[PDB]
């Protein structure tokens, strides 16, 4: 998908 | 066995005493999760959240940092700390207050920020996107770079989140960071760009009238890797 | 370092295992070829055990870890069925947040991209009854990544069809066919063709759920997609 | 056919 969290 | 005296102490009326206690407490809330878990356990947080209301200058600083601190803590313990009411205070703090404690708390608003997402839902709730989107501009460089990092933590949340930081007017001031003097800006300006280019169409549509793409375009040749690679989601989020 | 990030796995100190685990998110997230080293280190049975006794914010990046190995090749997915996976994420459906329900549909979503007897496992889990609740209470972010997962169970056999049917899908589809975002129409329609590519059955409880009238809306759609999934939902529906 | 697609 994509990691939007750090 | 000495944290209870410590936490005690805050209620002290020697000013002496309290500061003692506070600068203990701060060393303690810097020394990592298990000497924050230990603050939690001596009832050190909800004390510690009184100390913002009503205190002095330097009784405030000290107290806004311990409390940054413990917000770097695990998900657990930044829920203690919105349970210890925190979040009201904290926002308050970001106008009207000196730069030194505004810088605080942000930093602490930042750090809850990087919780989960009802987290980040107690922070909108506690009115804390329209003070972080006005310090984007209408603050010093290291406040902004602060405010920015705090708004990338809250636009990592989920589309209805993205929705309120939309709302609050972040795209145009976070479209001007993308061309900022300072690297380190641009680095958390465009990581807050494409987690709000992975939101759904309408926002998508939001950011391209905030002026995106050509800023995202002249970030491709960035020498910055991290950089590169969100300039480059963003941009292919745009054009579908 | 994969053995050690494996042993690290059960760790009693919530910092070496959140690290552990974000380790192991990030090479999950690498490609098939990364996620065939998980396998190897045998990382998968640790990280499914995670999903039952451990906090919020361990349970949040395991389903992202789970999520990301769903995303690599069919013998990737049957290592992560036979890792014990589906129970524990069937289970996230009905209680946990909507951070980690996202994250539990996508790797349903994911799984249901494998072959038919993967998709057969899913529904021996469990998995229709909270997908399809989840078209109607959930967020629109939710919904989509549902709409998704029902979409690749109605790609599989006419008995796991009917089993979506028997699961109440039609009603919620049909009226997802008008949902105002463009996103969740367009898999809603796929969905839609695949259930009418059903038996004659099926296509009667398509004709009930009022799916006629709801398609030829969409057969003056911009989208080409769209277009071409209603097109051939109702030639199945006139046939 | 029945169309079957892997997210992404």
């Amino acid at each position: 998908k994509r990691k939007r969290k750090r | 066995s000495e944290l209870p005296q410590m936490v005690q102490q805050l209620n002290s009326p020697d000013q002496q005493e309290l500061q003692s206690a506070l600068r203990k407490l701060s060393q303690i809330a810097s020394g990592g999760n298990e000497q924050i878990q230990k603050l939690i356990e001596a009832g050190a947080l909800s004390p510690l959240v009184k100390l913002l209301d009503d205190a002095s200058e330097e009784v405030i600083q000290e107290a806004v940092w311990a409390i940054a601190n413990i917000a770097s803590g695990n998900n657990e313990q930044i829920q203690k700390l919105i349970e210890a009411g925190a979040l009201s205070p904290l926002v308050k703090l970001l106008d009207d207050a000196s730069e030194e404690v505004i810088q605080e708390a942000v930093w602490a608003i930042a750090n809850i920020a990087s919780g989960n997402n009802e987290q980040i839902q107690k922070l909108i709730e506690a009115g804390a996107l329209s003070p972080l989107v006005k310090l984007l501009d209408d603050a010093s460089e290291e406040v902004i770079q602060e405010a920015v990092w705090a708004i990338a933590n809250i636009a990592s949340g989920n589309n209805e989140q993205i929705q309120k930081l939309i709302e609050a007017g972040a795209l145009s001031p976070l479209v001007k960071l993308l061309d900022d003097a300072s690297e380190e800006v641009i680095q958390e300006a465009v990581w807050a760009i494409a987690n709000i280019a992975s939101g759904n169409n309408e926002q998508i549509q939001k950011l391209e009238e905030a002026g995106a793409e050509p800023a995202l375009e002249k970030l491709q040749s960035s020498p910055n890797e991290e950089v590169q690679k969100n300039a480059q989601a963003a941009l292919e989020a745009l054009n579908s």
